[PDB]
């Protein structure tokens, strides 16, 4: 009875999707004027990391970024001038993510060792300390993104997003409905939702408030490793390892289009928009990242310059430029 | 959505023979390693049987060796286990169980307790 | 023995030689 | 102003020199990854090493080793195993008595060895419990052609050297399970990446030497190979 | 039957939202992408003058 | 041995002493009192170094005592031909000299053509950058020194502040290379045989035993023909003051062989661990590709002595020597930076991307 009811539950929710899918993103946009061929330069490298980078998050001046590498090193680079602001050594040398808080005050990592450390940069001591760990996760940190300096949304691979509050450290709203280990995050713009690809095909949209999935997209065929919203906030776009990147519109309820390429049989580790969200810049496992036409899903270009696998990307909040991390130790910054 | 239902399955005497398709749907069939997998009851989930992309390399637990057929029909999108002799042994239920990436001949995680490209799975018993 | 320095030598000497019969032919001329 | 210039210059002096003064420390210190089963045995291993994931430290002849457990997880890893691809060695611990998972053990092994990131890692790969194996073999009641057709026509290979007082039967079949591994290792492990088969039981005080051993086969063949030698 | 169970009335309140047309919402990325045009430094080429990475 | 100096100063000391047949100068002997009608006989005179010694050169006495006059002729008879029976007037070294010159002096040029394509190759590429590729350039630059050495050698004096300074680079500049093998050999060795060999820690006492080493025993050697026997442009043998330069160069060959043994002996080890026959296949490779790394060419003719020119042994070595002498630094470009895997796969990559 349960299997049949879900099922056919699922039937008018497939109708709908048919309905309101009148017409195909490329059928609209195709009179569109093309971006045509985009070529980024390298502008600075920044080097000093041991191990593969795995994670890297701008700061809202779009000035100092931070980067995480498998080695125990939270370096804070200063893209201006390539200098090392900070170097923060972590207890655990396995670390898969780090964010920098909006305020620049405090910055985040965790992996492997289940905890989301929280570094006080603001200390009057000569360097940073350990401001607070979370524990309460039983699965490695995919993912953690500040809301404010207060709160902190975190992923894990136990199928859990959480919300803590980082003045008492306890898990406030925990988010359930994955079926997969959750890979990433994307935060809108006002901060009151939250998109999460897991290791199942499946991205749902999370409510702050409320601790409910009010949206779950599928389309994908594969682990989904990267999330991003649009930045208006009303859309976002998902890469897997099924060697394609699936853009999503939340209103609408459908998959809008997808950027695939015959010849790319390689995952994608990350993605992101750029400020006006016209370019699509997907980080593939064939140690380059390529700049997709968000309209019309055609290649502008490509960034080639990483001797290993694009681990993380980033582009800074004015847009001016490009951050991209890899597994050769090396972080680079393109324009 | 990546989906898999299972058909075939129910009760054959000892020595049987039985047909279990796998219709698979919301993906490229060709490209992934599609498995066979079966959980006794009372009992761990373990695997059965593999099949290549193009059907080229097979392999078997050893349990069920030269007792099991395994064929990938590409044109329908479509799994089958030929099973020729059946033992009590073989009562459970089998997940039609597919390979996460798609150009690999690596398998990580197809025997998992949650795996998500696993199918519902049919019940195999064997009885007089 | 590196034979890079003994043919050097050698080449050397080889010359001196050469010098020291082209004087010998000049002495035998000279008598005759 | 200049002197906030200065100062960020002076701090990335500062800054690059702890860098270069810990680069020393990392690049001198061997990481390895440690995996089995419940029943494999890997708690037993880490004990024999007196000299949400578990950090182990041994000193062999005064060089340093990280062996790594990771506890925490679910048994879904085929994501964060991708950390460690730039391990020196993954120990991977078989439990060979019990021949009921033994197949599952080699299902591990052949998605570590055809792993994208993990193909280019040596494996020093341990059969633990190979005590209560021979008690299995000369018992008689559990048979190893059950689970293992092949093994009706298999004979003990002429690379072997079985230990005295040891029982043919036992060295027929503890050599089955290791030449089983073996065929995934050798069917696509070209020159990149390495197998390091091995017996071991639970009263052996050795296993860090070994580690020490095979991981500098590991780091001579690695050089030999950027020599275009092997 | 538990696990079901709550799966139905999960998936129910996804069927409930107040789904729009993909044709209004496709304008909708081609509005913000027209209307930021300008202010993407990678869409439009940056001079070096103002280019902090140059 | 005897300089045209010192073999006119002995004719020039006996004809100031010269200075019946009455005696003369004939520009070479004295001759005595001839007896009438007798045939005069004289030693073959020992100031001649060319002359065999146990000869007579002869003259005729006339019964009128007048030295014999040549039928038609002016001049006076004499017979020097038992003093010339060590002599002779042909072209053997003449052109044996000019092929050695030949083909080393190509067998350099390809050397030179492509390990200066080579060294630029290692140079500008970051990704390269490597300790071991710091040997190969330091190796690498060994070759094109040696290669430019030898050349100014050639042009300068077979084509005195050019030729004591010139010779003193020559041997500086091969002693070098004959080390900067010597390194290699002991780069390699050590990754094989020390236990997690630390390759920055050593780095830099290899840079100063490759280029330093050898200018201590090449200076001091420099500092000792100087003080005693300065006489020519240093490329004459002053007996056993050449083994200054030769025994610390010779004592480096032996150690690459020692070295190169031990390396062949563990990488056989390394094959039978990785079927006998394929283990042949990859070994031999492995061992053919390391003789010009590791300089075993020189091990053959290590220990051979100063020897004559016309020997077969002496035009063996030479034809043998300067072929693989020069060709050397050709192979090693072609081995260690052309047939390489690593630098293959980034010249593509940089023409695939460019």
């Amino acid at each position: 009875q349960l299997r049949q009811e879900a099922e056919q539950l699922k039937n008018q929710i497939r109708d709908a999707r048919k309905a309101c899918a009148d017409a195909t993103l490329s059928q609209i946009t195709n009179n569109i004027d093309p971006v045509g061929r985009i070529q980024m330069r390298t502008r600075r490298t920044l080097r000093g990391h041991l191990a593969k980078i795995y994670a890297m998050h701008w700061g809202t001046d779009s000035r100092l970024l931070v980067s995480a590498s498998q080695d125990g090193k939270l370096i804070i680079w200063d893209s201006y001038t390539t200098n090392k602001v900070h170097a923060i050594p972590l207890r655990s040398s396995w670390v898969m993510t780090c964010a920098y808080a909006p305020s620049g005050n405090y910055v985040a990592c965790g992996g492997l060792d289940n905890i989301c450390s929280i570094y006080n940069l603001k200390t009057r001591e000569g360097n940073v300390r350990v401001s607070r760990e979370l524990a309460g996760h039983t699965g490695y940190l995919s993912c953690c993104r500040f809301l404010d300096d207060n709160q902190i949304v975190t992923s894990s691979g136990d199928t859990t997003c959480a919300l803590w509050d980082i003045e008492t450290g306890q898990q406030t709203t925990t988010f359930t409905g994955h079926t997969g280990d959750v890979m990433s995050l994307s935060l809108a713009p006002d901060t009151r939702l939250f998109v999460s690809g897991a290791c199942d095909a499946s991205a749902k949209l999370w409510d702050v408030r409320e601790g409910m999935c009010r949206q779950t997209f599928t389309g994908h065929e594969s682990d989904i490793n990267a999330i991003c919203f649009f930045p208006n906030g009303n859309a976002f776009a998902t890469g897997s390892d099924d060697a394609t990147c699936r853009l999503f519109d939340l209103r609408a309820d459908q998959e809008l289009m997808t950027y695939s390429h015959d010849n790319i049989i390689c995952g994608i580790t990350s993605v992101s928009f750029s400020k006006s969200g016209r370019l699509l810049l997907a980080g593939y496992d064939d140690f380059n990242c390529n700049v997709w036409d968000a309209l019309k899903a055609d290649r502008a270009g490509v960034l080639a310059g990483h001797d290993n696998r694009v681990s993380c990307l980033g582009v800074t909040d004015d847009g001016m430029a490009v951050a991209t991390g890899s597994w050769d130790s090396f972080l680079k910054i393109w324009n | 959505q990546v989906q898999l239902q299972e058909s075939g399955g129910g009760l054959v005497q000892p020595g049987g023979s039985l047909r279990l398709s796998c219709a698979a749907s919301g993906f490229t069939f060709s490209n992934y390693k599609m498995n066979w997998v079966r959980q006794a009851p009372g009992k761990g989930l373990e695997w059965v049987s593999d099949i290549s992309q193009s059907g080229a390399s097979i392999s078997y637990t050893g349990s069920v060796k030269g007792r099991f057929t395994i064929s990938r029909d590409n044109a329908k999108n479509t799994l089958y286990l030929q099973m020729n002799s059946l033992k009590p042994e073989d009562t459970a239920v089998y997940y039609c169980a597919r390979c996460p990436a798609p150009f690999t001949r690596d398998c990580f995680d197809v025997t998992s307790t949650t795996y998500a490209y696993r199918g519902q799975g049919t019940q195999v018993t064997v009885s007089s | 023995s590196v034979s890079e320095i003994q043919l050097m030598h050698n080449l050397g000497k080889h010359l001196n030689s050469m010098e020291r019969v082209e004087w010998l032919r000049k002495k035998l001329q000279d008598v005759h | 102003q200049r002197n906030e210039e200065k100062a960020q210059r002076e701090a990335n002096k500062k800054i690059e020199k702890q860098l270069q003064k810990d680069k020393q420390v990392y690049r001198a210190t061997h990481r390895l990854l440690l995996l089995g089963a419940d029943n494999s045995g890997k708690s037993t291993i880490v004990k024999q090493m007196r000299i949400g994931i578990f950090e182990t430290k041994f000193q062999v002849d005064k060089v340093n080793f990280h062996m790594f457990d990771v506890g925490g997880q679910r048994d879904e890893r085929r994501k964060w195993i991708q950390c460690f691809n730039d391990v020196t060695a993954i120990i991977f611990v078989v439990d060979s008595s019990d021949y009921n998972r033994l197949q599952e053990a080699l299902n591990l092994f052949k998605s570590i060895w055809n792993n994208r990131w993990l193909r280019t890692i040596s494996v020093i790969l341990f059969l633990n419990k190979q005590d209560l194996l021979a008690e299995k073999v000369l018992a008689g009641k559990s048979k190893i052609e059950d689970y293992f057709p092949e093994f009706a026509r298999y004979t003990t290979p002429e690379d072997a050297t079985p230990e005295p007082g040891e029982d043919p039967r036992v060295t027929r079949a503890k050599y089955f399970i290791r030449d089983e591994f073996l065929r995934i290792s050798t069917a696509s492990g070209d020159g990149r990446h390495y197998c390091y088969p091995h017996f071991t039981c639970a009263v052996d005080t050795e296993n860090a030497r070994r580690i020490f051993n095979d991981c500098r086969d590991i780091i001579q063949r690695m050089h030999l190979r950027q020599y275009e030698l092997l | 039957i538990a696990q079901a169970r709550k799966l139905v009335e999960q998936l129910k309140m996804e069927a409930n939202i107040d789904r729009i047309k993909v044709s209004k919402a496709a304008a909708d990325l081609m509005a913000y992408c027209e209307a930021h045009a300008k202010e993407d430094p990678l869409l439009t080429p940056v001079p070096a003058s103002e280019n902090p990475f140059r | 041995v005897m300089t045209k100096e010192e073999q006119i100063f002995l004719l020039h000391r006996a004809q100031a002493q010269c200075e019946p047949c009455l005696p003369e100068w004939d520009h070479i002997l004295c001759w005595p009192l001839g007896a009438p009608g007798e045939v005069v006989a004289v030693p073959c005179p020992d100031y001649i170094y060319d002359f065999n010694h146990k000869g007579h050169a002869y003259r005729r006495c006339d019964r009128n005592g007048s030295w014999e006059l040549v039928p038609g002729h002016n001049r006076t008879w004499a017979n020097y031909s038992e003093c010339v029976k060590f002599l002779t007037n042909e072209t053997r070294e003449r052109e044996v000299f000019d092929r050695l010159g030949m083909i080393y002096t190509v067998g350099y040029s390809v050397s030179l053509a492509s390990l200066t394509v080579a060294v630029l190759i290692l140079a500008y590429f970051r990704r390269l950058h490597c300790t071991r590729n710091y040997i190969h350039m330091h190796l690498f630059l060994s070759f094109m020194l040696r290669a430019v050495s030898i050349f100014v050698k050639d042009a300068v004096l077979y084509s005195y502040a050019g030729c004591r300074v010139a010779v003193t680079f020559f041997l500086y500049f091969l002693a070098t290379n004959y080390y900067w093998i010597l390194v290699e050999g002991l780069y390699l060795h050590s990754l094989i045989f020390m236990a997690f060999f630390s390759e920055k820690k050593y780095l830099w006492g290899f840079t100063v035993f490759g280029w330093g080493l050898p200018a201590v025993f090449v200076a001091v050697w420099v500092s000792v023909r100087a003080t005693l026997a300065n006489t020519g442009c240093w490329d004459l043998s002053s007996g056993n003051k050449k083994w200054i330069i030769q025994v610390p160069i010779l004592a480096s060959i032996v150690l690459n062989f020692i070295l190169f043994i031990n390396i062949v002996r563990v990488l056989a080890t390394k094959l039978r661990e990785t079927d006998t026959r394929q283990q042949y296949r990859k070994l031999l490779k492995s061992t053919l590709v390391l003789m010009p790394l590791f300089g075993v060419h020189y091990i053959v003719f290590m220990a051979t002595p100063y020897t004559e020119v016309s020997g077969t042994l002496w035009q063996v070595q030479m034809h043998y020597e300067m072929l693989f002498n020069s060709f050397q630094g050709f192979f090693v470009a072609i081995i260690y930076c052309f047939c390489n895997g690593e630098v293959q796969a980034e010249i593509k990559k940089s023409w695939s991307r460019w």
